[PDB]
């Protein structure tokens, strides 16, 4: 017998306060009985578990259904704490590659000695007339909390001297599974496949499917890689599960097809809060899903990562706050692509969320491919250059260069540094009353042209953004605008293009339609001329 | 030598971190250094049965190609219990701040020959990540004292002190204090005669940045001269006396908008009157005066406001509560920033802090102008320092903004 390697087991304990777990054994049919007692006793020849006595008070529940079933679960409560998949698009193409997943994993590895008499469970006999049957694993168990982190740390121990003397060669290690892809002639890589097991023969790992792979929901082929088919479910009722499912899915089928829309769907979910609840779409949910299942009809591919081309991502404008992108390295051969939905706010502008786009794919793009793509972006230099420079907020965007796809990214307004000469200087002002929700809003200027307009229903904000509004409305291409507002000037300092608040929107418009406007602030009821307390609150 | 026994504060357990995604250089340099770092001793490879994950990444400080092994140790630094020792809790040197010269040195090199409390090592973990999660991320933990750590420049003060005190005795006009991997030695000498005293003590440390504290600012409240004045110039003052309002008790902006009165054209010219003028003398008289009761509390936490000027400049305040302020100033240093504002921002966030560090021994709260999604991802690549400040972000623009500049 040649000597099979130790593997040197991990130190376990359980939580602090917490001993081990103690359940009584639920009763079980004759034939489940005779099953699990051959099991186990074929078990125990193999050396997997072994019997034990009166002195172990733990004992975890057992079944059958043929293949026996432990349950760890109050355990899994009362063990310790122990310590995101490949991207397909990530790897790097290779000549040959390996799929090698052992078999009987964890009980091809050995369990902490002092922490096994925890585990130990029970086999009733026929007609509790006599004493149960107990056994203890000696090896790590199937369903146990500890199991995956301990084989697969083992694993990586075993296999780090092989590729070492292999640097020719690039091992993947994901669960319980192996992959080895090489660049050598495949004679080459089938013996040095055989070596690796070999290696892992000597710690006594048993070891064994070809191209296309199966994988994670992925599909692999050796020079291309997909998604598996997705199904799309129908029916005239649609439920929220049905949605979520949905919405999981297109997600999923985004990061290959260009052009996947999630968002009417994800509407659809706001405070459901219902196993069962139906829900009608819109016109432009069907538009939306009828040409997702267009995006679907003829299937495309991505391709693997060469590192010794210039990564590249570019971004594309969907509307309705609503990104779109494809990361790749020669033209029209994708490595992968993707979607980024806006964040919820009250207010916001295009270069805000094609920035927090840029983010986005360069985490993702440092997750993959560990570097910063270059970008292709839908906006001018000078439009970038005048946003960040004039921004009060600091703001940046790596390395990238201007492609011309429309629609591009722009600034619709932009208000003067300094007061204009000539320009007529609008004072306005707005007020309600809390109780009654009447107010008053409107403006004074310096050539006597004066407005005051009453209004129901409304508050204060309202009054003051909807006195701006009137001075935009009824001043010339050049304004001067004098306004008392804290909040008026804090939202259009933000510099929105666009807002759920209808009043702004008006207001961001009638900006748009402006050759220059200067706002200006002071300080309420202070007494400054031309800030007129006194008409909006008649 | 000899190992202190360290544990936590009563009820928290070890710090759980999300590891965040690194650049491939950054993780070959991380590899290279912990493969080094591993036959020194210095640290360890752990198994699974270790769930306590520190951040890590990887930097290039001041005139140097060489990657540096930076820990993000501040929940751990939280979690570690509160250290005091039989320095009985030493009072910041306030003689620092008052010194001419200050020259900030790394000491790092000497924690690495401290072995640590043994029941410690597990919550020193952490993990070198790989990329597209091909292999699992190689995970250590720390056999000796590790940078960044604030319990480590308090085990080593004995130490410290045994090896500073014949340089201390020899020359006391010197002052010397300790943070974090940093040491700073404060002088009134002169530039040339500072940097061979530095030589001196680096050369004493081996056989065992230059700031000018004096030239820092704290900047006062003015008010414009002019000749003529404008509506919209005196309304701009009216805003800025109105705001100063809150820090000064005793200024009147009545008699300088009893000149607005009606409605005029923004770019009219309006002449002061006698009262007027009085008015904004009275005003300035008031300005030229420090605040009223204004004290700093080891008790309470410091708070940094940054806000962005532009044209590369950056204004700051330093405060405890709102309205007093224990300091105030600008930064117009340009140093290849000029196209990067996160690099500015991040220099900036620097630059105050290491102010900070010297004056009241601690670092501040920021409160950073920029989203939290931009920072969060760019700012690890302009970053030298081996200390971490805490931050929140403000993403509504302040009107305080020009009034400081
Ligand atoms: N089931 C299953 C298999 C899943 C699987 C998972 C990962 Cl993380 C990697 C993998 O293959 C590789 C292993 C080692 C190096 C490169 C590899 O791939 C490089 C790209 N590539 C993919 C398939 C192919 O045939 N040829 C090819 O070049 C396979």
């Amino acid at each position: 017998m040649v000597p099979i390697s130790p593997i040197e087991t991990v130190p376990v304990k359980l939580k602090p306060g917490m001993d081990g777990p103690k359940v009584k054994q639920w009763p079980l049919t004759e034939e489940k009985i005779k099953a699990l007692v051959e099991i186990c006793t074929e078990m125990e020849k193999e050396g997997k578990i072994s019997k034990i006595g009166p002195e172990n008070p733990y004992n975890t529940p057992v079944f059958a259904i043929w293949r026996k079933l432990v349950d760890f679960r109050e355990l899994n409560k009362r063990t310790q704490d122990f310590w995101g998949i490949p991207h397909p698009a990530g790897l790097k193409k290779n000549k040959s590659v390996t799929v090698l997943d052992v078999g009987d994993a964890y009980f091809s590895v050995p369990l902490d000695e002092d922490f096994r008499k925890y585990t130990a469970f029970t086999i009733p006999s026929i007609n509790n007339e006599t004493p149960g049957i107990r056994y203890q694993y000696n090896v790590l168990p199937q369903g146990w909390k500890g199991s995956p982190a301990i084989f697969q740390s083992s694993m990586t121990k075993i296999l780090e001297p092989f590729a070492a003397q292999n640097p020719d060669i690039v091992i993947c290690q994901y669960m319980d599974d192996l992959y080895v892809g090489s660049d050598l002639e495949i004679g080459q890589h089938r013996t040095k496949i055989e070596e690796l097991r070999q290696h892992l023969l000597r710690w006594g790992l048993t070891t064994p499917k070809e191209p296309p792979f199966l994988w994670m929901g992925y599909e692999l082929h050796p020079d291309k890689w997909t998604v598996q088919p997705i199904v799309l479910p129908e029916k005239d009722s649609w439920t929220v599960n049905d949605i979520q499912k949905l919405v999981g899915k297109l997600n999923w089928a985004s990061q290959i097809y260009p052009g996947i829309k999630v968002r009417q769907l994800s509407k659809l979910l706001r405070g459901t809060k219902a196993l069962t609840e139906v829900i009608p779409l819109t016109e432009e949910a069907e538009l939306e899903l009828a040409e997702n299942r267009e995006i679907l009809k003829e299937p495309v591919h991505g391709v693997y990562y060469d590192p010794s081309k210039d990564l590249i991502a570019e971004i594309q404008k969907q509307g309705q706050g609503q990104w779109t992108y494809q990361i790749y390295q020669e033209p029209f051969k994708n490595l992968k692509t993707g979607k980024y939905a806006r964040m919820r706010g009250a207010h916001t502008n295009d270069v805000k969320q094609l920035t927090e786009a840029v983010q986005k794919i360069t985490t993702e793009s440092i997750v993959i491919w560990g570097k910063t793509p270059k970008f292709k972006l839908p906006i001018q230099k000078e439009t970038w250059e005048t946003w960040w420079t004039e921004y009060w907020q600091a703001t940046w965007i790596p390395e990238w260069e201007f492609v011309n796809t429309p629609p591009l990214v722009k600034l619709w307004y932009q208000l003067e540094k300094e007061p204009i000469v000539g320009a007529e200087t609008f004072y306005v002002d707005g007020a309600a009353n809390r109780e009654t929700k009447l107010g008053k809003a409107g403006y004074v200027t310096n050539k006597g042209r004066q407005k005051v307009v009453p209004l129901t229903n409304t508050t204060n904000q309202k009054t003051e953004l909807q006195a701006i509004y009137l001075a935009l409305q009824d001043s010339g291409l050049e304004v001067n605008i004098v306004t008392d507002s804290q909040y008026a000037l804090g939202i259009i300092q933000a510099q929105p293009d666009k807002s759920e608040s209808e009043l702004v929107n008006q207001i961001i418009e009638q900006l748009i339609k402006k050759e220059k406007v200067y706002l200006a602030w002071v300080p309420a009821h202070k007494g400054i001329g031309g800030n007129e307390q006194v008409d909006k609150l008649v | 030598i000899e190992t202190v026994p360290v544990k936590l504060k009563p009820g928290m357990d070890g710090p759980k971190v999300k590891q965040w995604p690194l650049t491939e250089e950054k993780i070959k340099a991380l590899v290279e250094i912990c493969t080094e770092m591993e036959k020194e001793g210095k640290i360890s490879k752990i198994g699974p049965e270790n769930p306590y994950n520190t951040p890590v990444f990887a930097i290039k400080k001041k005139d140097s190609t060489k990657w540096r092994k930076l820990v993000d140790f501040r929940e751990l630094n939280k979690r570690t219990q509160d250290f005091w020792e039989v320095q009985l809790g030493i009072p910041h040197p306030a003689g620092l701040k008052k010194k001419k010269s200050v020259t900030v040195l790394d000491v790092g090199d000497a924690y690495f020959s401290v072995p640590l409390d043994e029941d410690f090592r597990k919550y020193t973990a952490f993990t070198i990540p790989s990329i597209n999660n091909e292999t699992p991320g190689i995970r250590y933990q720390y056999n000796v004292l590790p940078q960044g750590w604030k319990g480590s420049p308090a085990i080593f003060q004995s130490s410290m002190t045994k090896i500073l005190e014949p340089f201390k005795k020899q020359n006391p006009d010197i002052v010397i204090y300790q943070y974090m991997d940093d040491l700073y030695v404060g002088s009134d000498l002169e530039i040339g005669q500072h940097r061979t005293k530095i030589e001196e003590l680096r050369q004493h440390l081996l056989r065992w940045y230059e700031l000018h504290p004096d030239k820092w600012t704290v900047q006062p409240i003015v008010l414009p001269e002019k000749d003529s004045w404008t509506v919209n110039d005196i309304q701009k003052l009216v805003g800025k006396l109105n705001w100063a309002s809150q820090i000064y008790p005793g200024i009147k902006v009545r008699q300088l908008s009893k000149l607005l009165r009606g409605t005029k054209a923004l770019t009219e010219v309006i002449p002061l009157t006698e009262e007027a003028e009085l008015e904004l003398a009275e005003n300035r008289e008031i300005l030229k005066e420090p605040v009223h009761g204004v004290y700093y509390d080891p008790s309470k936490d410091l708070i940094a406001e940054i806000q962005k000027q532009g044209q590369g400049q950056w204004t700051y305040q330093i405060y405890q509560e709102p309205f007093k302020n224990l300091k105030t100033g600008k930064y117009a240093r340009m140093r290849g920033a000029h196209t990067n504002d996160v690099k500015q921002l991040t220099e900036a966030v620097q630059k105050i802090t290491t102010e900070s560090i010297v004056i009241w021994g601690k670092t501040p709260k920021f409160k950073l102008p920029i989203q939290k999604e931009t920072w969060e991802t760019w700012w690890t690549e302009y970053w030298q320092a081996t200390w971490i400040p805490e931050w929140e972000f403000v993403n509504t623009p302040p009107l305080v903004k020009l009034w400081y500049q």
